[PDB]
Parts: C-alpha cells; structure tokens; sequence
C-alpha cells in the first residue's frame, strides 16, 4: 500500500494566478520501469472527476495548456500556469504503479475575488404545501462574496426563531460567487397566526442590514 | 462518444446486498480492463476493483476483497458489481471507469450511483417557490422549487429539461429530522417569465419518482 500525500489541503488563489499542488508518495512508485503511473484528477462541483494528467506529465486529450504535471521519485507537482475561473474544484493524485492503487487526500482550490453584495428574495409558503401539514418560508441571498453571511428571521419583529435551516451553494465555476438560503419551518396554524415575516441579511459589503418582508394577509 | 451509465443504487440495510451495473457505450467493451471506484461522503476517492477483457484476472483492495464481486458481460456491454455483507463505511457514489490504451486508469467516468447502507426510503414533496414581496425590482425574476423530505440522497433538478443552466443555483441538501431537503432556484429575465413558461424537473432515483413542475403565478 503506497499512501499518497497532498499539500496543501486548501488553496485559496486569485484569478490570473500561478498555482502549484504537490503530491508526495510514501515511497518511490515505478511499476515495470516504464514510467510511473502517477495522475491528476479534477472534480468540479456537481460533476464526476476527470482526468487531466497521467504518466506524470501526459496531458489527457482536451486538457488546456495551462495544466502541467511534473515529478520524480516521490515528489510530484501540478502547476496551473494562469488560474481561470473554471478551475475551482478538488484535485487528486492517483498511484497506479503498486497495488493497491491509491488516490491522494485531495486539495481544494478556491478563487479569491472582490466582494459582492447579495440579492435577497422572500418566498411565501405555497397553498400546495399548506395542505401538507406545514408552512416553510424561504429567504434567498444570491450572488454574494465572501461566503460569510448572517440571516435573521423576525416573526412580526416581536421575536426571532430557532427552527431555521441554512445552506450554501458551491462557488460558481464562472462567477466565483456563493448563494445561500435560509428556510424557516412552521406549522400551517402557527404560520396562519402572524402577519409579517422578515429576513435580515447582515453581510460585510453592507453596513445596513438587507431586509425583505411580506404580510401574509390582505382583505 | 463513450458513455457509462450506472444502475442500481438506493438504500441497502447493513448486512444486506446489492448489485449495481454499468451499461457501456461509445467504445468496444471487450477490449479494455474495466473499473469501479467509489467516492465516500467526505469526497474521499477509493479504487474498488478491476477486470480484464476475459474477466479472469481481477483484484480488489482489502476493504472490499471477499465481499464485493465484479463481473462483466461483453454480449451486453455491461459491467457489474455484486456487494455482500454491506457495512456503513460502504456508503458512497460508485463510478465505473474506463482506462487508456496508452497508460491511464480512469479516463472516462460514468455519471455515478449512490448506495446508502442504513434505514428506510422516502420520496420528497415538491413545491413551487414563487415571489411574494413586491419589491422595486425588474430585469430579474427568481423562481425555485423546494424538494422537501426525502431519503436517501440524491435528487437531480433540471430546469426546462436542462435548457436553463446559467441561472441555476442549487443549495446543498440539509439534513432535517433524518431527512433531506434542498432548493434549486433559477433567475430568468423579467421579460421571460410569466411570458415564457418555466418548469422544474425533479427526480429522486431511490424511489423512481420523477416529476416536472410548472411554476405559474400565485
Ligand atoms: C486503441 O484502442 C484500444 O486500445 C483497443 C484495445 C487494445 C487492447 C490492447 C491490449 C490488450 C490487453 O489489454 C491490456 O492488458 C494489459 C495487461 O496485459 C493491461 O495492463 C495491466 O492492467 C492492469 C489493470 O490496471 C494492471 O495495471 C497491470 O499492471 C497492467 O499490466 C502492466 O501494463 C501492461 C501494459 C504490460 O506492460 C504488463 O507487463 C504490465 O504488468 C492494459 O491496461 C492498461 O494499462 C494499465 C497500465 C492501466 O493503465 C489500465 O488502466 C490500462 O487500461 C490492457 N489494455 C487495455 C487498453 O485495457
């Protein structure tokens, strides 16, 4: 068993940057001499991994010239001469010279860009859902940067809640911004008891809390 | 173009068994060694097995040898993997891969198939996410679909049968009370919707449930 090592585990890098990831094997690889079977894999968000380099430096059909692989013995390196937005993902190195075949721990590439403010949206629960026992109201914050955001829910303003569930979207492969949601789940009755629902997104780009609302009843 | 579509996948109880498959296309199946690779929840990649053109020479890692059995069918250009005595650690996304004549392992990967070892399966309820706050907007209208209460992973969300791809924002599935839920939201021009119709294609494979929802004004 040849355990592969990758440095670093995380790599925040800007656009137009030069990026190097290292892969180090427990001991020399080398199969039947015939070169070493060391490879590089990239897995973009929501997609299968994909072959970039193989045979240490043989760039798989279709991989851009910006991708380069190097190494000898136990040390191997992948340089991304000029980081493009489409490169965010995780890179792995594989060892196919000795059994068992080993994949590296993986290095995550993150693109550092300029701050961007979110675009809030409030979504009332649907009749469809109300019939199915409960009501969920979801506040959507879109296209911001950095990832760090804060979301507060005010029930009429009188209080905030704890039955809230937050979740983020992956960094965009060609926009480099995140997007997140914040769902507040209530019963249909407790919902049909209050007037307005509020969401206050407090992000660094803004000194003023982004507020969005709706009053669940007209006449 | 070479293809690799995995089949099977879903929930298997611990101690149970499963047999996934992988219908190959695009290339001459009987001429390459085939593979199976799994990616565990921590996105950790693992080689699982390999088979020769004849299916006489095969190998697996210690974490799988004995329990998993990879077979092949050349008349039906398909690859197989029988799993037995499944344990939780075995929960993963299974990809059948193809190598390279010149010296590469996984050059062509399949779409994937998730095997989950544990307790019960349920289809989600799909609802429309429509605007309500009459904020001073314009240019962009944001719509979405909420897929609530399903198990296990995953769910796939298409928009207008894969037409809409640029404005598609899909958040990670959060784990509710032993259940998952997620939102997919598409942002289309104010000129588009409500004029052009916008539909969300939702599919939970582990229950063979699929539906197309049409977001219309509230
Ligand atoms: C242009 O289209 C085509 O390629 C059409 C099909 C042509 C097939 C020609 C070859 C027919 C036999 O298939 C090859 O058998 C080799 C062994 O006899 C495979 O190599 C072995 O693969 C094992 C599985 O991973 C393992 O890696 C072995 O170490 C490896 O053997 C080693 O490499 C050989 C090439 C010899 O040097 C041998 O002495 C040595 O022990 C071929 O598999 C490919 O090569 C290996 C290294 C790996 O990269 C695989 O993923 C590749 O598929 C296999 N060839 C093919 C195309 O399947």
């Amino acid at each position: 068993d040849v355990l592969m090592t990758q440095i670093p585990v995380s790599l925040p890098v800007s656009l137009g940057d030069q990026a190097s990831i290292s892969c180090r094997s427990s001991q020399i690889i080398v199969h039947n001499n015939g070169n070493t079977y060391l490879e590089w894999y990239l897995q973009k968000p929501g997609q299968s991994p994909q072959l970039l380099i193989y045979k240490v430096s043989n760039r798989f059909s279709g991989v851009p010239d910006r991708f380069s692989g190097s190494g000898s013995g136990t040390d191997f390196t992948l340089k991304i001469s000029r980081v493009e937005a489409e490169d965010l993902g995780v890179y792995y190195c594989f060892q196919g010279s000795h059994v068992p075949f080993t994949f590296g721990s993986g290095t995550k590439l993150e693109i550092k860009r300029a701050d961007a403010a979110p675009t809030v949206s409030i979504f009332p629960p649907s009749s469809e859902q109300l019939t199915s026992g409960g009501a969920s109201v979801v506040c959507f914050l879109n296209n911001f940067y950095p990832k760090d955001i804060n979301v507060k829910w005010k029930i009429d303003g009188s209080e905030r809640q704890n039955g809230v569930l937050n979740s983020w979207t992956d960094q965009d492969s060609k926009d480099s911004t995140y997007s997140m949601s914040s769902t507040l789940t209530l019963t249909k009755d407790e919902y049909e008891r209050h007037n307005s629902y509020t969401c206050e997104a407090t992000h660094k780009t803004s000194t003023s809390p982004i507020v969005k609302s709706f009053n669940r009843n007209e006449c | 173009e070479v293809n690799l579509v995995e089949s099977g996948g879903g929930l298997v109880q611990p101690g149970g068994s499963l047999k996934v498959s992988c219908v190959t296309s695009g290339f001459t199946f009987s001429d390459y060694y085939m593979y199976w690779v799994r990616q565990t929840p921590e996105k950790r990649l693992e080689w699982v097995a390999y088979i020769s053109q004849g299916g006489d020479i095969t190998d697996y890692p210690d974490t799988v040898k004995g329990r998993f059995t990879i077979s092949r069918d050349n008349a039906k250009n398909s690859l197989y993997l029988q799993m037995s005595r499944l344990k939780s650690e075995d929960t993963a996304m299974y990809y059948c891969a193809r190598g390279l004549d010149d010296g590469a392992w996984f050059a062509y990967w399949g779409q994937g198939t998730l095997v989950t070892v544990s307790v019960t399966t349920t289809a989600p309820s799909v609802y429309p996410l429509v605007p309500g706050c009459s904020d001073t907007s314009g240019s962009s209208v944001t719509l979405g679909c909420l897929v609530k209460g399903y198990f296990p992973e995953p769910v796939t969300v298409k928009w207008n049968y894969g037409a809409l791809s640029s404005g598609v924002r899909t958040v990670s599935s959060v784990l509710q009370s032993g259940f998952y839920s997620l939102s997919s939201l598409v942002t289309v021009p104010s000129s588009t919707w409500p004029s052009q119709t916008v539909i969300c294609n939702v599919a939970h494979p582990a229950s063979k449930t699929e539906l197309i929802k049409r977001i219309e004004p509230r």
